[PDB]
């Protein structure tokens, strides 16, 4: 009957943006394969979420 | 469908419960199939608290929709990694690293 | 009453009786037959009679004789089994000693220990004094 | 003693199952080619329709032995049941043993040599 | 596309937009239909599926000739099992993007139709009351028809 | 009763993974998550204790 | 309905796998590699 | 491996009388590393007009591997080649003159490329040639993404003698349900790794049993240098 | 020659057997459920009348089976009749796939009546019955315990 | 009495697939497309078509007649269940069912356990 067309609201990718800031500013004070995990961990938590919006 | 027909029916779910791959459903069936049912089928009231815990212990949650044990593992990226090893070769790293001084190393798929 | 007749074997050849061909004639090929089984590994009191008697079996007889009728018995897939094993094979061997050994028997004992300690499970030091 | 052997045969596959011992080497390759199970402690009252009917669960026994007494007697209590597999007998060892029919309880065992007219323990 | 878990509808879009964009691509790709139902017993109850619902979308998005469907035989005696549940879940699964009415026509309306021996089987009075019977199991009934006289 | 309790308990448990932990307040929180653990009907009426007359 | 007991009990539980926040500790690739 | 470059049917001609056909035959080049078989074709037609047929082959063999050695590019070509029982050091010697630096060497590694022969896809090329046609076969089908070449080694040369030693038991273990079925671009079916190496077990355990039936040698009475020695091939 | 031997096996069934898994702690209850068998659905009584006028009221929406008998002790629905057996006729609830006018299929509670093999018989609308068949019971159908007429009306 | 029947139906099937059949079937073979057409593949609306109901013809081992259709417990070695076996035992196949179902599941939590800091 309809057709539904998605987009990621703006709040959520500046919450994303903001959530790498403090994993880059947490990069200083752990290891690299600590940040990269919290960085897999951010994107599993974006993109499970987000999966058909993110195209 | 199949349960009704094991109540119409005298056998047991042996193992039709394998066309849907264990795996399968918003609330992936294996979670009713579980060592405690009877326990977190009293967890009622979810998905809620847990968004209240970002007024809690300081870890972030980037999982405040989801925990395992309820709704299930709502994907299995597992062929990723292995598609990963097939674009970049299985000596991706074996070229580059010196397995060769790490010890006399000739098969490479026992290493922990 | 295997249990009672593994305790009778030890206390009935010890003194000056039984000689040896006699036991190895017709006494210990029905013991090696019936007796060094599974089941009987798995209950201590008779995990413990097997080998007490064992002991005393090879003090009267000898001692390749009853260790190279039960060195194939090192790679088996039971760990309960070449544990009794290893048991029977260190209290022969500080008893009597090894200069019964020869050059045909001795690889066959130090590939099937190792073999052992290669692929033993619980944290038992008993294969160590071994 | 005539009933502390279902205690000894469930204690050993209590230590099968807490040692992790894998089915090549849990105490039946040891009894192959023999699908002869000896029973003990059964009562009087049994016939051997009742026998096949409640041992029958994992097979059909081909060759059922009662000790049936000569002229004064009935029965003594022991019996040899010949399933077809021996994984019948595995099974009806590990799962019959310790059960009760009719007050006195009753143990499954094996026979591995040939059958006997009177050579157990009652 | 047969090995992806839940089918992705994302196949028959990439599919389709080769198969409308050289001329070569829907001509392969038919063949690997025709070539595709007359086997379909390896693949089972998955890759089944999966590889129904791709020729059932470009069918409905067309980019296709709308009759591929010339090798399907329905037969009830020479269709086979794996088959006639390709088959299913394959109308069943049209069934909704067309609906029943847009499709009901489309199969038939076309005129140029008897390509085909799915439907018109009005032969024997064997494969067609099994046409009928078929089509009413599978739950669609949106097609029958009296040739009993 | 006590389904409800070992649910709250593991959800309490849950928030501790990491062992780089802090000197006092948290080490004694799972010190008495585990006491619950060792005595649930313990900490059930001690629950209870809190409940009826404990407002301040 | 006499369910079978091969499906019963092939995972324990009551945390989440999902644990808390720590977003250090390796939540993904459930299964082993060789 | 050259030995198959002579072989001689079983056959019964119009007559009652027995007598020997010089078939085609077979040059087989390994690389253990990545799998390459170079399979040379020696033609029927050959096999006529020259002398001594069963003591020319060795010399007609170094001719084409150099003329392969020249073929192949600069960096695939070997620096050590070893090859079957010792008849060709000196005609690979004479005939690797514009190669120096390639070494010859014999050693204990025989390996029972004859039961190369026994496998239906090598067979019905072998049989049916009318030119030498040095076809380039593959034996690491995809194992080199999943395992090592050493595991790939370790496990092809086990199931290459216990087709060698016994075709039969070795054949039916190789396809242990109705649902083994094998792509036609490889020669090997394809299977889950615990079945992989149920099938190396069972297959090491048909080569001991042969071993076993043979000399009349106890198989658990063998020290396990003893069972690599038998496994691998050594001269006991 | 008179006989073979005087001893002989046996093959029958002993009552303990049977006994120890179905028990009225004084004796052995015939009448093992069918795997269908449930709950009652719809709102059931049955009401007992000495001659046409109410004596108890038996609550029929409890429990899948119903036993009658001579004593409250054996059997959930006794009576006072000394011509009724210990164990006389069982009532049983089951669900049974049915067809609609429609077409529509699906899952019905039925009640059923079957008679026990007891030492008088029993009889359904004042006609006899037939044992070991359950038969369908129909609402206001009279029930009563032995092969001609009695004292008491089942409903 | 049956395990000898299963060693003689295995040695024609192994002399059936070595005299006769080659190293490596593929994909046609001449019986694997047979037997995919012979499959049961569920989801069929033409099952109904052909056959009337589930009815208990002689479908037995040998020519005697088999047990009815209730449900029996699992033994983890498929029987030839018949005369009236009704789920009487200790106990020994649904604790060790749910041993090895246990096993399973805390071999899946010691492998995440092992992995978390890695």
């Amino acid at each position: 009957t309809a057709q539904c067309f998605l987009r990621v609201d703006d709040e959520s990718m500046q919450r994303f943006h903001n959530r790498v800031r403090q994993i880059l500013m947490a990069s200083g004070s752990t290891t690299f394969t600590k940040i990269v995990n919290k960085w897999n961990t951010a994107l599993i938590g974006l993109m499970t979420y987000f999966r058909e919006a993110v195209v | 469908l199949k349960r009704q027909e094991a109540i119409a029916q005298n056998r047991r779910l042996t193992l039709e419960d394998l066309e849907d791959s264990w795996d399968r459903g918003i609330p992936r069936i294996n979670t009713l199939f579980q060592k405690d049912r009877h326990t977190l089928a009293y967890d009622k009231g979810w998905r809620v608290r847990t968004d209240f815990k970002q007024y809690q212990v300081l870890k972030q949650n980037p999982f405040w929709w989801t925990h395992q044990r309820h709704d299930g593992k709502l994907w299995n990226l597992n062929n990723y990694r292995t598609d990963m090893i097939q674009a970049l070769g299985g000596v991706e790293g074996i070229l580059e690293h010196t397995l060769f001084k790490g010890t006399y190393f000739p098969t490479w798929e026992g290493l922990f | 009453m295997k249990k009672i007749v593994l305790k009778v074997v030890k206390q009935c050849c010890g003194t000056d009786g039984v000689e040896a061909n006699y036991i190895k004639t017709e006494i210990l090929p029905p013991f090696f037959k019936h007796f060094w089984q599974h089941r009987m590994a798995l209950d201590r009191r008779n995990y413990r009679q097997l080998v007490d008697t064992t002991v005393e079996l090879a003090n009267k007889v000898g001692a390749a004789e009853i260790i190279s009728r039960i060195v194939d018995d090192l790679k088996d897939e039971a760990e309960q089994y070449r544990k009794m094993v290893m048991e029977t094979i260190e209290k022969i061997m500080g008893n009597l000693g090894a200069a019964d050994i020869d050059h045909k028997l001795e690889e066959q004992l130090i590939d099937g220990i190792l073999y052992a300690f290669q692929e033993q499970t619980t944290e038992d030091s008993v294969m160590l004094n071994g | 003693n005539p009933l502390t052997k279902v205690k000894l045969i469930n204690e050993l596959n209590e230590r099968e199952v807490q040692l992790g011992v894998a089915d090549k080497v849990s105490w039946h390759s040891e009894y192959k080619d023999s699908a002869w199970i000896f029973l003990g402690g059964l009562p009087y009252e049994l016939t051997e329709g009742d026998i096949i009917c409640v041992f029958s669960q994992y097979g059909e026994i081909v060759n059922i032995n009662l000790v049936r007494d000569k002229k004064t007697g009935k029965s003594k209590g022991f019996c040899f049941l010949c399933y077809e597999d021996q994984r019948s007998t595995i099974l009806a060892v590990d799962n019959f043993n310790g059960i009760k029919i009719k007050g006195r309880t009753i143990r499954v065992d094996h026979v591995s040599n040939y059958r006997a007219p009177k050579d157990s323990e009652e | 596309c047969a090995q992806q878990r839940t089918y992705e509808k994302f196949f028959g879009l990439l599919a389709g937009r080769f198969c409308m964009l050289k001329k070569e691509y829907m001509e392969s790709f038919e063949g690997i239909f025709k070539e595709q139902y007359d086997t379909i017993h390896r693949l089972e109850t998955n890759k089944l599926r999966n590889v129904a619902k791709m020729f059932a979308h470009l069918l409905y998005t067309d980019s296709l000739p709308w009759s591929v469907l010339e090798c399907i035989k329905l037969s009830e005696e020479t269709t086979t099992s794996s088959s006639r549940i390709f088959v299913k879940i394959f109308f069943q699964e049209l069934c909704e993007y067309m609906g029943l009415p847009k499709l009901n026509a489309r199969l038939k309306d076309e005129t140029l139709q008897p390509f085909f021996e799915g439907l018109l089987p009005r032969d024997n009075p064997r494969n067609t009351r099994f046409a009928i019977n078929f089509f009413t199991s599978i739950g669609l009934g949106g097609l029958t028809d009296e040739l009993r006289e | 009763d006590t389904k409800l309790l070992i649910l709250a308990l593991e959800r309490l448990k849950e928030a501790y993974s990491v062992k780089s932990r802090l000197n006092q307040s948290q080490r004694e929180e799972l010190g008495l998550i585990e006491q619950a653990y060792d005595n649930p009907h313990e900490a059930l009426s001690r629950i209870k204790r809190h409940l009826l007359t404990q407002r301040a | 309905v006499q369910y079978d007991q091969r499906l019963f009990n092939q995972s324990k539980g009551m945390d989440s796998g999902f644990a808390g926040g720590e977003d250090e500790i390796y939540n993904v690739y459930d299964q082993a590699w060789r | 491996d050259d030995t198959n470059v002579y072989r001689v049917t079983i056959h019964k001609t119009f007559e009652g009388n027995l007598t020997t056909k010089p078939i085609n035959g077979a040059i087989f080049i390994f690389n253990p590393r990545t799998g390459q078989l170079f399979l040379k074709i020696i033609h029927t037609s050959v096999w006529a007009g020259q002398k001594r047929l069963g003591q020319l082959a060795k010399w007609k063999t170094a001719e084409e591997v150099a003329a392969l050695i020249r073929s192949l590019p600069v960096e695939e070509q070997p620096k050590q080649i070893i090859v079957t029982r010792k008849g060709m050091l000196d005609p690979l010697e004479v005939h690797l003159l514009d190669f120096p630096n390639i070494v010859i060497k014999g050693s204990e590694l025989q390996l029972p490329f004859q039961a190369c022969l026994k496998v239906e896809k090598f067979g019905d090329l072998i049989l049916k040639a009318t030119e030498p046609q040095m076809v380039l076969f593959n034996l690491y089908d995809d194992w080199l993404k999943t395992i090592s070449s050493y595991t790939a080694f370790s496990r092809l040369i086990l199931i290459l003698r216990a087709l060698h030693v016994n075709n039969d038991r070795a054949k039916v273990i190789l396809k242990p349900d109705k649902t083994t079925i094998t792509e036609p671009h490889h020669i090997w079916p394809t299977l889950t790794d615990e079945e992989w190496i149920k099938v190396e077990v069972q297959l090491k355990d048909l080569i001991l049993a042969d071993y076993g039936k043979k000399n009349n040698v106890n198989v658990a009475s063998l020290t396990q240098s003893e069972i690599r020695d038998i496994i691998l091939g050594m001269e006991i | 020659k008179e006989v073979p031997a005087k001893e002989k096996p046996s093959f029958e069934l002993s009552g303990a057997l049977l006994e120890d898994t179905n028990t009225f702690r004084g004796v052995v209850i015939k009448y093992s459920e069918p795997p269908e068998a449930r709950i009652p659905k719809k709102r059931w009584r049955l009401y007992p009348f000495k001659n046409d006028e109410v004596l108890p009221v038996m609550y029929i929406h409890r429990q899948s089976a119903y036993l009658l008998g001579r004593h409250r002790r054996i059997a959930d629905i006794p009576i006072d009749h000394p011509s009724c057996s210990k164990q006389h006729a069982v009532f049983q609830y089951r669900l049974v796939e049915y067809t609609r006018a429609d077409g529509t299929v699906g899952r019905r509670v039925k009640p059923y009546i079957i008679d026990l093999g007891s030492g008088n018989g029993t009889f359904l609308n004042n006609k006899r019955i037939e044992p070991q068949r359950y038969y369908e019971l129909k609402e206001k159908d009279v029930l009563k315990f032995g092969f001609s007429s009695r004292e008491y009306v089942l409903l | 009495g049956l395990a000898q029947s299963r060693q003689q139906q295995q040695n024609v099937e192994d002399a059936m697939k070595e005299m006769q059949k080659p190293l490596a079937r593929y994909i046609d073979d001449e019986d694997l497309d047979r037997m995919l057409r012979e499959q049961e593949r569920e989801g069929d609306p033409m099952a109904n078509f052909i056959k009337k109901n589930k009815a208990k013809e002689n479908k037995n081992k040998k020519v005697r007649p088999r047990y009815s259709g209730p449900a029996p417990p699992p033994n983890r070695f498929w029987p030839g269940y018949r005369w009236d076996g009704v789920d009487r035992s200790n106990g020994f196949e649904q604790k060790r069912f749910a041993r090895l179902a246990s096993k399973k599941a805390v071999e899946e939590l010691a492998y995440k356990w092992s992995v978390e800091d890695m």
